[PDB]
């Protein structure tokens, strides 16, 4: 695979080894700024996954901690990161309805629409040694 | 060669030859990208919608299943590790993990067919009082 | 700590092990910190020497006259319905280890009353100095050094 | 065991006949039906009342 | 001087270091008698026999209940509870309502408001006037 | 009557016992799901589950009952989180120690852990019950489990007449949260502060009973990891356990002791002063270097939150997130292992 640039791999062991670190992962394009620990709720039934899966995320565009900053062209390089996730179940939301209407007509056309949603859980977020690679 | 049409701008309030110049083209809504072959009856058929249109010479044309393919956005995601679940048409299928490969599914008309831990397999787990763990384990 | 004691520490280690929250208002480290980790590796292995123990328990008569389940590894754990931990851990006990391996010459600690030793928080202070040794080993050599050290150096003297 | 004619005439083969009498009325309530099932009544999580 | 402070205690998150099906119990309510009750009863069959086997972690209750709509009432972990009434719904209907109730929570149905969910400080803290470059108006 | 005959096979002698028969747990759903929640191992039967559901409190007997698992439990747990919590914050003061060890470990959140599993409380202890239920006994006063440390001689002054106890004895003669030691029937009543004691206790005996289990069965490495994930993955704001009193003093003592120059507050920057809610920042600085920073409407109140903020950073110094713990050695063959900072002890000052 592409060799990392060699600027990469002398300040990735100072990303890893601040406190805290987050990361933008992206589901089908979208990115959502996570956190170990945090908890994404999709807006959008995940097909084929049932709770207690775990997915690992490998499309994630920032990956920083407070000072320093990660940043992959098109994405980060996935030998860098793992990040994994689990599924715990979808959620609902409440019926509402929308009422479709024009003035001086009594047709009221009624649109129920009540959607689900798929939970996750980031319960890993860490950066690889490189120092091999 | 073909040419890589695609409809820009609507024909909302533009005559009604306008629209039989779209259907014949294959553009039925906005953004629609159709493929036709480089040839005088097209040709003039695009300089009546040519302020609608952006037309574009291609080597080859583009299949359905390819022409959406190059929209797709990368999952960002791999399921690695599934649970044991339960398919209507097929079986129980058992729990599997990709990272170390599995999907066995065992279908029957008995609980022990299923791969599950019947009342029976508890009886037989309960009687065992002599296992123990070594004492180095312990 | 036997042969090769002084060196499995540390030279600062070793000093903070012994000296008390009371000598010198705290200026110089104290153990007090160690004194807690000590006595949680020391309750594990005085609890894992009564479950691994070979003796022949008497079975108790139920009232209601029910059978116990009679499990092989639920027989280890109703052996401290007889001899508890606490039994061993006797305060006295460890104490008097101290003194007689010459620890009350050693350690640093200032008496409030020293004319009157006992009642001046010796056993206490002679318990927290022996809990910091064996909280010190475990960190600075493992548990497994400091679980060879638990089972020799101190229950091994204590039955 | 008396039989109907709507049985004789079904009845073709001596196996139909055997059938007729040793098969005895399938039970009508759902909790009956399900003690006969081999699945349900051995799942450890299940019970049924 | 230093005194700690006792009436602080961990917060759990489930899916970290362990995870917990929410639902605990499945009430699966029939009918002999009801009309409506023809599909529940064909799930009981040749549904749930499996699908009670697929899910080891919840406990399955069968019990008749005639004069009454067939119903699938989850209990969750948070003692809230979710009732389905699934009359006139064929077989794989009710496997459909059932795989609805595995997968949901016992909270309340909310609008999708944030996607993310976070009880962890940010890594880079929030903006400050007095910690940056400064600003001249 | 006939028309309603029992759901529940049992014998006439069974609604007088004072907890179901081990073969009952054999037959209930409740277990068998609460068995397979945990993902508990095929090692541990269904007999062993419902012995740890049964408290003292509903059973007198040593057998039968959480009394002998819930002593294995509470010592694993408090050993794995001891010397977890000193690995990661080497310099916690010991009474924040005891807050932290008190905040895992302790009654209230091994009850959350209880509740989390799913797990129902049965009305009043009986033979009739389900095993998959916790029963316990809430009115029966005397009810506690035997606990390492000793009685202190002065406990009676102590609660009567405020008389001090300290902090470095506790070590020895209190428990492992710090706590001194030994600190018919009729059902027309209401909740009691008491009662809910007896709750949060039978929560917190059955989830260390359980521990207790997975080590007698599993052995110490199943164990290790049960707490690992269950309790261990708990998260916590250790920096809101602080109280201070005095902390420029405090402050002042640590530059002393540890040779550093004086510390000199020093307004980096403020605004709004003459205002309604004017903001000062004041840095704390030793020499050149800077300690820490604290931002207040008053001026003092900077300085004060100046220095918590470089106390806390003095005590909340982790070598890192997941550091090795000496427990990694005992176990199969690993690496060599180095030996871990320890710290000197918390400043004592005026
Ligand atoms: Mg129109």
């Amino acid at each position: 695979q592409p060799p990392i640039s060699q600027q990469v791999k002398e300040l990735l062991p100072v990303l890893a080894a601040q406190p805290g670190h987050y990361t933008t992962i992206h589901i089908h394009g979208k990115p959502y700024l996570v956190t170990e620990g945090d908890t994404v709720k999709l807006p959008f039934k995940m097909p084929g996954v049932a709770p207690g899966d775990v997915l690992r995320l490998n499309r994630a565009s920032v990956i920083g901690s407070r000072d320093l900053t990660l940043q992959g062209a098109p994405y980060v390089d996935e030998r860098l990161f793992e990040c994994r996730a689990i599924v715990m179940g979808t959620e609902s939301e409440p019926m509402r309805v929308m009422i479709k209407k024009k003035r001086r007509c009594r047709k009221k056309k009624h649109v129920f629409s009540k959607h689900k949603y798929t939970v996750l859980r980031i319960n890993q977020l860490k950066i690889n040694d490189v120092s091999s690679l | 060669s073909f040419f890589r049409i695609t409809l820009h701008r609507s024909a909302i309030g533009l005559p009604k030859r306008t629209h039989g110049v779209l259907a014949a083209l294959g553009l039925r809504r906005r953004n629609q990208t159709v493929f036709h072959p480089v040839e005088p009856q097209f040709a003039g058929m695009l300089m009546k919608v040519k302020e609608l249109v952006r037309v574009e010479e291609v080597p080859h044309r583009l299949t359905k299943r390819e022409l959406k393919d190059e929209r797709k956005p990368d999952a960002g995601f791999v399921v690695e590790k599934q649970v044991r679940r339960f398919i209507p048409g097929v079986g129980v299928q058992d729990e599997v993990d990709f990272s170390k490969v599995g999907a066995v599914v065992r279908d029957g008309k008995r609980a022990g067919d299923l791969g599950v831990r019947t009342r029976s397999d508890w009886e037989v787990i309960g009687k065992m009082k002599s296992v123990l763990p070594k004492v180095k384990a312990l | 700590l036997g042969q090769g004691g002084s060196r499995m520490l540390s030279e600062e280690t070793k000093w903070l092990a012994v000296t008390h929250k009371s000598f010198d208002y705290g200026r110089r480290g104290y153990n007090t910190r160690l004194a807690f980790l000590g006595r949680q590796i020391i309750a594990l292995e005085t609890t894992r020497s009564i479950l691994t123990s070979p003796v022949l328990n008497e079975p108790i008569v139920d009232k209601y006259g029910r059978t116990p389940y009679n499990h092989a590894a639920l027989a280890n754990i109703d052996k401290l319905i007889y001899t508890q931990p606490l039994d061993i851990m006797d305060k006295t006990k460890i104490a008097r280890m101290g003194i007689d391996f010459g620890l009350l010459t050693v350690m640093r600690w200032k008496p409030r009353m020293p004319e009157d030793l006992e009642s001046s928080g010796v056993v206490v202070v002679l318990n927290s100095t022996l809990f910091a040794i064996i909280g010190a080993i475990s960190l600075e050599k493992g548990a497994a050094v400091a679980q060879r050290i638990v089972r020799e150096k101190i229950l091994k003297r204590l039955g | 065991h008396i039989l109907s004619d709507g049985k004789l005439t079904s009845i073709q083969t001596v196996a139909n006949f055997m059938d007729a009498l040793v098969t005895p009325p399938k039970p009508k309530k759902l909790a009956e039906q399900i003690e006969q099932s081999s699945i349900l009544p051995e799942l450890p999580n299940v019970k049924v009342y | 001087t230093v005194k700690a402070l006792t009436q602080i205690s961990s917060a759990g998150r489930n899916g970290v270091g362990a995870f917990v099906l929410q639902c605990k119990k499945l009430d699966i309510h029939y009918s002999d008698w009801a009309g409506s009750s023809r599909g529940m009863n064909g799930f009981i069959k040749s549904l749930l026999p499996k699908f009670a086997a697929a899910n080891p972690q919840i406990e399955f209750v069968v019990s008749p209940r005639p004069a009454k709509h067939p119903i699938l009432m989850g209990h969750y972990i948070n003692g809230r509870t979710k009732a389905i009434c699934v009359r006139n719904m064929e077989p794989l209907e009710i496997l459909k309502k059932a795989e609805l109730l595995r997968d949901a929570s016992g909270e309340k149905p909310q609008k999708f408001k944030k996607p993310v969910t976070s009880t962890n400080p940010s890594v880079r803290g929030v903006w400050s006037p007095y910690h940056g470059q400064g600003m001249a108006v | 009557n006939d028309r309603f005959p029992p759901l529940e096979p049992l014998p006439p002698a069974a609604e007088s016992l004072p907890s179901p028969l081990p073969e009952r747990a054999l037959t209930s759903a409740k277990l068998a799901a609460l068995h397979a929640r945990l993902n508990l191992s095929p090692k541990i039967p269904l007999q062993t589950l419902a012995r740890t559901l049964v408290d003292a409190s509903a059973d007198e007997n040593p057998q039968f009952n959480n009394a002998n698992l819930a002593f294995v439990g509470q010592t694993l747990i408090n050993y794995h989180i001891a010397e977890w919590l000193l690995c990661k914050y080497p310099r916690l003061p010991q009474g924040i120690l005891f807050s932290a060890m008190k905040a895992y470990a302790g009654p209230k959140p091994l009850l959350q852990i209880a509740r989390s599993w799913g797990v129902d409380t049965a009305a009043v202890p009986g033979g009739e019950v389900d095993p998959g239920l916790l029963q316990f006994d809430a009115l029966k006063p005397g009810v506690a489990i035997t606990n390492f440390g000793y009685k202190r001689t002065e406990l009676a002054y102590l609660e009567k007449f405020k008389w001090r106890r300290g902090m470095a004895s506790r070590v020895v003669l209190d428990d492992d949260f710090g706590d001194v030691v030994r600190s018919d029937v009729s059902y027309d009543r209401y909740g009691n502060p008491d009662t809910r004691a007896a709750a949060e206790r039978a929560h917190a005996y059955f989830v260390r009973a359980v521990v207790g289990a997975i080590y007698a069965h599993c052995g110490r490495e199943a164990a290790k990891a049960f707490v690992k994930a269950h309790i261990m993955s708990r998260t916590l704001d250790i920096a809101k356990l602080f109280e201070f009193k005095y902390p420029t003093r405090e402050l002042a003592a640590l530059c002393a002791r540890e040779d550093f120059e004086p510390p000199v507050a020093r307004l980096l920057s403020e605004t709004g002063r003459q205002s309604r809610t004017p903001v000062f920042v004041v840095g704390i600085y030793s020499g050149s270097d800077k300690l820490g920073e604290g931002a207040a409407s008053s001026l003092d109140h900077a300085r004060f939150k100046a220095a918590m903020n470089a106390l806390k950073a003095w005590y909340l110094y982790s070598p890192g997130e997941n550091p090795r713990v000496p427990s990694d050695m005992l176990e199969e063959g690993a690496k060599p292992w180095t030996p871990a900072y320890i710290d000197m002890g918390e400043v004592i000052s005026r």
